[PDB]
């Protein structure tokens, strides 16, 4: 049911993580992280994080992960090894995949589960806020406040990005 | 030209926002009763 | 490196540390570590060689992993308390994750393996920053979260570091590795007393920094990175051998020298808390450090090792290295014991 | 639901067009480093760092609605100037050159 | 001054794109402080009512607080209408 | 922990204002001017009591004022008002600026037959003052007694007795 | 806790185990490091959004910006390693054994 | 009802792309003192159909990774169609509060199809050509995003239909023609169009081919539709929405035709020269104009409404 959409996305989130965490060829590992990034945006979108969700797409996927794939094609792998052809990768992938399914089966059967810690299984919708009738996006108001309240955050963040340029030029000059 | 139009758009936004402010007490009065009715209804079924 | 860039990068290393020390918000603490780590990599890499690249990469992976674990502890803390204030954490799992993250950053055993390798692979001046200034930011966080730290975890980390640091230094002929293992052992004393009296942690940290800076400066003045190279000092700068001897005996904790003071006060604070077995075990285990400090004094000052003919050419030129603050640092490293009550300024 | 339907339609159609594009009647019975160039790597990294600053500027249309306009304008310009300084540094350090 | 004008002519001839960039960037930094209209930006933003204006309990000592929206007391937006 | 007290289903019943949002939007400016007093009394109650159960009576008065407001439009200006809110209802954003002709006809009708004056730009966003016989709540947050502050320290700072007293040191 | 936190916490653990169990490519370990950031971004965003902590809405963006800058630094170290040995294999980074 | 609406967008987009190939050939031809297609159907009107059938029954002529060889064209075509769903013409298919950010986010993903097809080429030299194309594309993404932000400081929001309201009285090209100029050139470079068509240039110094071609030509139309909305706003009459659609279509056609006009008029940039055009010319001006457009609404008291 669509009432479990956030949970279903979170399940797909984990499988994508088991994908690249078992570490196939970095070409495929990069693909697994991209799928998890998109699914991670969807989870954030369903909690009212419209701007935050789109930043994952714009910055994490369209920026960072593009640079990761660019670097992989240039300095790591040019031709991917067949996926899961390695034994450890296949074993690690299968091991993680089975753990996720056993988690998902029990939480859905009992509507709760104790995997080390206690988790409710009624659906994430139950904790949502019941009153909202403002004429603005609260997420947008909070993010916009970076320029009024977060003067100090802007200074240190902007400085660190400038030092990022300086440092990387030093590192690579060799 | 952009300055003039945006100033008028700010006046039009204020008028729209003031219409919402006029209606907010009525909507708040309704939201309170709807929430309490639902809670009361959930309470009858719990007793059973 | 351009001299102006080197200054700006050094100031960024300091600024990142300062942000950690003045922040009340956990995000700013995390930012301070991120900024600090970004600025330190270029001074590890500055001599451009495979060893310096390996050290910078090993350092990056360790610190990045530790910062991810720190951000986890922060987010778990937010979930269970709804606030970001830098103070005691509000969840035992968060406390373990932050303690482990900060232990990794400090290079405490059993997260110590990177310290000898990274220090060996970078220049002396960069190792000086790594083993002194970089301890400030993590220790200042531990100073503020210690009420919520698991006592068994922190004391286990301390005991392991004193053992690993002591044993690891016995097998070393490289001066940078000797300093690395010496650093690991001294971190253990600092964290062992933290649950009882953080002031004594600060005292040990300050004195350790002073003696560590002295030794690195004296190594830099002569461009010595190995024991055998250091053994040629007597036939060039005899005064330097005496200063090295005095400083090493101080780092060994021998009275009447300054390095006795932190061990002396830590033992006092632990005994006031009916901790007797642990301080006694620590003091006896620190004899391992004294052994390989004494070994250096034998080959540097108390005996004259064989020389080389080309050394005579060195007799005709003076020391031109800055040796900044060395006369002050060596006097503080050795002659401060009579002023021990001054530790109350750190209260 | 509508956006999910639209996305599923677009990519489902794209899959189908690729399918028939690869399978139609034919009627016949019979990981090293890629000649690595450092300059192209620095373009990608420079794009990344500038992209992160753009992420910080995107809120600006909303920030202009604040009553704290004195602070907001000063920080907006400060961020853009620091972006310009980054470009100026790369420019003067030969980071935008394609020779050698 | 003459050395300043000679420098400006040189860059105008060789790097008009950079000259324009710096001139525009300089105007952006300077003109807000010289503009008589910058003060209205603060006032208009403050005059936009995003949330409900919660009324005050009348204690009998608030002659400056209107009792009805159409009473004369309180902020006026007549300056905004004429803008 | 105790029982959440809830009003009975009968105590919540009231006659509803069952008109759409374009109708409310069309009438909003005159509604704010006409029904200000019961509306502001209700909103004061809500923000002071912080409890919807404590303002049900004032909430019912809000409904009665609105119903009487719309009964007066129906009696006198039904046709001009219907044209106006139908114009508003067509727009996907329900824009005032698309309906100035029809708004003028409705505005002229209420002024002629009811004396109603549309409040000016900025009026309805004012903070006004309300006179209420309701007592001001004492502990709206239901706070417990706060813990007692630690015993303060007062006195004259004198030198430490015999100094640091650290082991053998005499100062 | 709510049901989503189970999987988001699991994803971080999976990527942490991935990071701590190296294979050969240094790039593969960098991806696990960025996976850890992704799960941190999602968990922080969910907590902040659900609790309506308005001013904290900017925090995931700051985390994203700084973590991307850290990843850029890591990628630069990877290419320098690759230039030295021709691969990003971590078994080559063993000179400081001695 | 909604699925009908989706198809009344997807199908016309593909048909418009098909006949843009004819218009391009005929416009280029007449600028070259010739005719272009005029035999295959009257005035060449069946030429796109003959080309389309021909390409799809051609032999579909080893990939270094089958999954990525197929992913790249699906990504390209799927993303290209997705960029259309928030466009207000005048009503969008999906009305997004952050539609401008969505288009920026989706367009940033399009570079993966270049990267993946370079990986799947199984050839060292094709991978290098793909990486050069990627570096060009991300370089011009920088100015496009900053130019867009500058314009939105006059509009007030990330909603695409608000650009219509912002230009009720006047086109945004008048206050922002310096940005319009760099925006227009940036779109050419972003779509690898002449004089920025370096992939086809540097390269020469069936169904799968057709699919990539459709994706690129759909992007070309879409970018010029975006340009029309961004800088040449058409007035919307809610009771006669078709009036908006006619005027806005004409502007988009003319902008698209000017892409062909430009291809016919200039030689090609060198790769290093188009990089300098961005990093040393456009980006400095874009940064300065971004500061200027942050200050201007504040100093004129012309800040737009949030909503
Ligand atoms: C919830 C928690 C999360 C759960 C995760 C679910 C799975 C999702 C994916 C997670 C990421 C997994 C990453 C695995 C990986 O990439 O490592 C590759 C790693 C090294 O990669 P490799 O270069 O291809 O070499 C393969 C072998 O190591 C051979 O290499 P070799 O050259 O060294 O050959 C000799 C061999 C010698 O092997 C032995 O002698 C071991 C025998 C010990 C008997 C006891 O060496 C080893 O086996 C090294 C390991 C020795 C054991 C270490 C002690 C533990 O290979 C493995 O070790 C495979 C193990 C995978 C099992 C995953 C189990 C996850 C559980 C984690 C603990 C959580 C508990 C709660
Ligand atoms: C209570 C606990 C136990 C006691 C705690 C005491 C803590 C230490 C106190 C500070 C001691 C700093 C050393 C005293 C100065 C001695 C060196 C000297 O006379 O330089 C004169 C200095 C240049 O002497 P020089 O011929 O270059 O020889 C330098 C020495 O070899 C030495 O050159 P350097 O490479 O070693 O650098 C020394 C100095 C940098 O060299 C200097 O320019 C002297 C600055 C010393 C400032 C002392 C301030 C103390 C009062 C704090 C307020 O560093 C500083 O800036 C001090 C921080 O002449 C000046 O310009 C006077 C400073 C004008 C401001
Ligand atoms: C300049 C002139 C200023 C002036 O007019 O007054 C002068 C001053 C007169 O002051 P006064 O008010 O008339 O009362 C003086 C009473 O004798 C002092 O009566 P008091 O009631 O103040 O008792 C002295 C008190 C004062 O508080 C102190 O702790 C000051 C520390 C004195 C250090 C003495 C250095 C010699 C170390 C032992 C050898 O000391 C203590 O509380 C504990 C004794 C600490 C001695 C250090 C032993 C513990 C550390 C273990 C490591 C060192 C062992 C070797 O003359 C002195 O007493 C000199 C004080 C000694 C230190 C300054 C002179 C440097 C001596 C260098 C010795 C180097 C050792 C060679 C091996
Ligand atoms: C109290 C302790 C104060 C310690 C001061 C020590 C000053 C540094 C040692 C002086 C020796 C001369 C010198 O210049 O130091 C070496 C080093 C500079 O490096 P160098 O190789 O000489 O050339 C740099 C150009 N790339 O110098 C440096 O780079 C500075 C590194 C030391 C900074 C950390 C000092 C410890 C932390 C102090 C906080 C105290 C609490
Ligand atoms: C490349 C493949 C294409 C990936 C597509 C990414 C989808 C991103 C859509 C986000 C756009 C958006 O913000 O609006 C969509 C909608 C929220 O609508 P919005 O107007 O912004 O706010 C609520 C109403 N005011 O938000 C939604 O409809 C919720 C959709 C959640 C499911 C998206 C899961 C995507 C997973 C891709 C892998
Ligand atoms: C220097 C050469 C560079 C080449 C670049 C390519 C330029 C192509 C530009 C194409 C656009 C030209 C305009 C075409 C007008 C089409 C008919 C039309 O729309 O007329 C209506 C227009 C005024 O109406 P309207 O657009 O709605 O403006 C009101 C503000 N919203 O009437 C006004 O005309
Ligand atoms: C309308 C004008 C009317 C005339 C009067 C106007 C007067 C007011 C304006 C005053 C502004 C003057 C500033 C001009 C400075 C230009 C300096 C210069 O000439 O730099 C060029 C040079 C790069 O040139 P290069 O190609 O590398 O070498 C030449 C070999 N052929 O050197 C360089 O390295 C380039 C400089 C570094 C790059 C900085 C880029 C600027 C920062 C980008 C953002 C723009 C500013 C903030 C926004
Ligand atoms: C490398 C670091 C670079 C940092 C660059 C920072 C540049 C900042 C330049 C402008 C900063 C101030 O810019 C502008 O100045 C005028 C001064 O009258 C302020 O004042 C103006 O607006 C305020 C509203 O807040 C009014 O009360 C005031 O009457 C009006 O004059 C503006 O509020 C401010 O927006
Ligand atoms: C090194 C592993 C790295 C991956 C980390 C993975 C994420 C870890 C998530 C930790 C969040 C759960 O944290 C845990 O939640 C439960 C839920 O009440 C808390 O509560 C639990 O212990 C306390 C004990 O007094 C009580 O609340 C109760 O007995 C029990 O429910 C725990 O005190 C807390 O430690
Ligand atoms: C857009 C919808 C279009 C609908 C059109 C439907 C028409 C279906 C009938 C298609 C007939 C295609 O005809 C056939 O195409 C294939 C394309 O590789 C050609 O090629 C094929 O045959 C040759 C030998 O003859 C083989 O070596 C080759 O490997 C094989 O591909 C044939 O030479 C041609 O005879
Ligand atoms: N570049 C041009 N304008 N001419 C040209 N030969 N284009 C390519 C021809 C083509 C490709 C795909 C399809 I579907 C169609 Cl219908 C036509």
């Amino acid at each position: 049911m669509m009432l479990y959409i956030v949970f279903i996305l979170s399940v797909i989130f984990v499988m994508g993580f088991v994908g690249f965490s078992s570490k196939p060829s970095p070409i495929y590992g990069g693909l697994g992280l991209i799928v998890s990034g998109g699914v991670g945006c969807g989870i954030v979108l369903n909690f009212g994080g419209s701007f935050l969700g789109l930043m994952v797409f714009l910055i994490y996927l369209g920026g960072m992960m593009v640079v990761f794939g660019y670097t992989t094609a240039m300095a790591t792998e040019q031709y991917p090894e067949i996926w899961l052809s390695n034994k450890a990768v296949l074993g690690a992938f299968v091991t993680g995949l089975l753990m996720e399914f056993f988690m998902v089966y029990y939480v859905l059967k009992d509507k709760e589960v104790e995997v080390v810690f206690e988790f409710n299984g009624l659906g994430d919708w139950v904790i949502y806020d019941t009153g909202d009738s403002g004429f603005f996006s609260e997420e947008a108001m909070g993010i916009a406040a970076l320029y009024s309240y977060g003067t100090w955050l802007v200074i240190v963040t902007g400085w660190s990005l400038l030092i990022g340029v300086v440092v990387i030029m030093e590192i690579t000059r060799g | 030209s952009m300055m003039k139009w945006n100033r008028e758009r700010r006046r039009l936004q204020i008028e729209d926002f003031e219409a919402r402010i006029a209606l907010m007490p009525l909507l708040q009065a309704e939201k309170d009763r709807r929430v309490l009715q639902m809670l009361r209804e959930n309470l009858e079924e719990e007793a059973t | 490196m351009n001299p102006i860039i080197f200054i700006i990068i050094l100031l960024t290393i300091m600024l990142g540390t300062i942000i950690v020390m003045i922040s009340s918000h956990w995000l700013l603490v995390w930012i301070g570590f991120e900024m600090n780590m970004l600025a330190i990599i270029p001074i590890m890499m500055k001599n451009h060689n495979p060893r310096a690249t390996e050290a910078s990469t090993k350092y990056f992976l360790t610190q990045s992993t530790a910062s991810m674990l720190l951000m986890m502890a922060v987010i778990i803390n937010l979930m269970f308390s709804g606030q970001w204030t830098v103070m005691k954490l509000f969840n035992p799992m968060a406390s373990m994750l932050m303690t482990m993250a900060l232990a990794m950053k400090l290079g405490m055993a059993p997260f110590h393996f990177w310290v000898p390798e990274v220090t060996q692979g970078i220049p002396l001046s960069s190792g000086l920053i790594l083993l002194t200034w970089q301890k400030l930011a993590p220790m200042s966080v531990l100073y503020q979260i210690f009420p919520s730290i698991n006592l068994n975890l922190i004391l286990t980390l301390s005991v392991l570091s004193i053992l690993i640091g002591g044993w690891g230094g016995l097998n070393q002929t490289q001066l940078r590795k000797i300093m690395a293992y010496s650093s690991i052992a001294h971190m253990g004393w600092m964290t062992a007393v933290l649950p009882y009296n953080p002031t004594m942690t600060l005292l040990n940290l300050i004195i350790y920094i002073i003696m560590t800076s002295t030794m690195f400066t004296m190594f830099m003045a002569n461009s010595t990175t190995t024991t055998l190279s250091l053994s040629h000092t007597w036939n060039k700068t005899p005064i330097m051998t005496v200063l090295i001897l005095a400083t090493l005996l101080s780092m060994g904790g021998l009275p009447p020298l300054s390095g006795f003071m932190p061990k002396w006060m830590i033992i006092q604070e632990m005994t006031k808390n009916n901790s007797i077995i642990l301080p006694t075990f620590m003091a006896i285990t620190a004899l391992l450090n004294l052994y390989f400090y004494m070994r250096l004094t034998y080959s540097t000052t108390l005996t004259m090792f064989p020389s080389t003919n080309n050394m005579k050419m060195k007799w005709q030129f003076p020391l031109m290295k800055k040796m900044t603050f060395l006369p002050t640092m060596v006097v503080l490293s050795t002659m401060m014991l009579p002023l021990t009550p001054m530790l109350s300024v750190l209260e | 639901m509508n956006l999910m339907l639209a996305l599923l339609t677009n990519f489902t159609l794209a899959t189908l067009l690729v399918i028939i594009a690869f399978w139609l009647p034919q009627l016949n019975v019979y990981s090293a480093r890629l000649p690595f160039s450092m300059k192209f790597f620095l373009v990608a990294i420079t794009f990344l760092l500038f992209d992160l600053e753009i992420a910080l500027l995107l809120p600006l249309p909303w920030a202009s609605q604040t009553a704290n306009l004195n602070t907001m304008l000063t920080m907006a310009l400060f961020l853009i100037i620091l972006l310009a300084v980054s470009l100026a540094y790369e420019w003067t350090q030969k980071g935008l050159e394609w020779t050698e | 001054a003459e050395r300043v004008a000679a420098f400006l002519k040189n860059v105008w001839a060789k790097e008009p794109v950079l000259v324009a960039s710096f001139a525009i960037a300089g105007l952006a930094v300077i003109l807000p402080t010289l503009s008589p209209y910058t003060k209205y930006s603060l006032m208009i933003n403050r005059a936009t009512p995003y949330n409900y204006p919660v009324p005050l309990r009348d204690d009998g000592n608030m002659p400056d607080v209107p009792s009805h929206p159409q009473d004369p007391q309180g902020p006026s937006l007549e300056w905004l209408k004429r803008l | 922990p105790g029982i959440v007290e809830l009003p009975s289903l009968e105590d919540l019943k009231v006659q509803e204002v069952k008109v759409s949002s374009s109708v409310l939007k069309a009438a909003a400016h005159h509604y704010g001017a006409q029904c200000d007093k019961p509306n502001k009394e209700f909103m004061l109650c809500r923000w002071e009591e912080k409890d919807p159960r404590r303002c049900l009576e004032e909430g019912k008065l809000v409904n009665q004022c609105a119903l009487e407001f719309f009964r007066q439009i129906k009696r006198h200006c039904a046709e001009p008002f219907t044209e106006y809110w139908t114009c508003i209802d067509y727009s996907g954003l329900q824009l005032f600026r698309r309906c100035r002709k029809q708004q003028a006809q409705f505005d002229e009708c209420v002024l002629d037959k009811l004396g109603w004056v549309r409040p000016d730009l900025g009026d309805l966003s004012k903070v006004t003052k309300v006179k209420t016989d309701r007592p001001l709540p004492e502990n709206p947050y239901h706070s417990r007694a706060r813990p007692e502050p630690n015993p303060e320290v007062e006195g004259d700072l004198k030198p430490a007795r015999h100094g640091s007293r650290l082991f053998f040191w005499t100062m | 806790m709510s049901m989503v936190y189970m999987n988001i916490m699991m994803a971080f653990t999976v990527s942490l185990v991935g990071l701590l169990m190296y294979r050969s490519h240094l790039m593969s370990s960098l991806l696990c490091l960025e996976g850890m950031m992704l799960s941190l971004f999602v968990m922080a965003a969910l907590t902040i959004l659900n609790s309506h902590f308005t001013l904290a809405s900017m925090m995931p963006i700051i985390l994203l910006v700084f973590a991307a800058c850290e990843a850029a630094l890591g990628l630069s170290l990877l290419v320098m390693v690759s230039n030295t040995y021709g691969t990003d294999y971590v078994q080559n980074l063993n000179l400081l054994q001695c | 009802m909604f699925m009908i609406n989706i198809l009344m967008l997807i199908i016309p987009i593909l048909l418009a792309v098909a006949f843009l190939t004819l218009v391009e050939r005929k416009v280029l031809g007449y600028m070259q003192l010739r005719k272009g297609p005029n035999v295959v159907g009257p005035y060449g009107l069946l030429q796109p159909i003959a080309d389309a059938i021909k390409l799809f029954i051609k032999e579909p002529l080893a990939t270094s990774s089958a999954s990525m060889f197929i992913l790249a064209p699906i990504m390209a075509l799927g993303l290209a169609l997705t960029m259309w769903i928030p466009l207000p013409m005048p009503y969008p298919l999906i009305n997004m509060n952050l539609g401008v950010l969505f288009m920026l986010a989706m367009s940033s993903l399009a570079v993966y199809s270049i990267l993946w097809s370079g990986w799947a080429s199984n050839s060292k030299y094709a991978l290098i050509g793909a990486l050069r194309a990627v570096a060009q594309t991300i370089s011009y993404e920088v100015t496009l995003a900053i130019i867009l932000l500058s314009v939105l400081l006059m509009s007030g929001s990330f909603t695409l239909s608000t650009l219509i309201t912002t230009q009720e009285q006047m086109w945004l090209i008048l206050p922002a023609w310096p940005l319009a100029m760099m925006w227009f050139i940036s779109t050419l470079a972003e779509t690898n169009r002449a004089p920025f068509d370096l992939t086809e240039g540097e390269s020469e110094l069936a169904g799968p081919f057709a699919l990539f071609f459709m994706a690129e030509y759909a992007n070309i139309i879409m970018m010029n539709i975006f340009t029309a909305i961004l800088f040449l706003g058409t007035s919307h009459n809610p009771h006669m929405p078709e009036l908006y659609t006619i005027n806005f279509t004409i502007k988009s056609l003319l902008l698209t035709m000017s892409f062909l006009w430009i291809r016919a008029s200039y030689p090609r940039f060198r790769y290093d020269q188009l990089m300098h055009l961005l990093w040393k010319n456009f980006l400095p001006l874009t940064l300065a104009l971004c500061m200027w457009h942050v200050s201007l609404p504040i100093l004129t008291s012309g800040i737009p409404p949030q909503t």
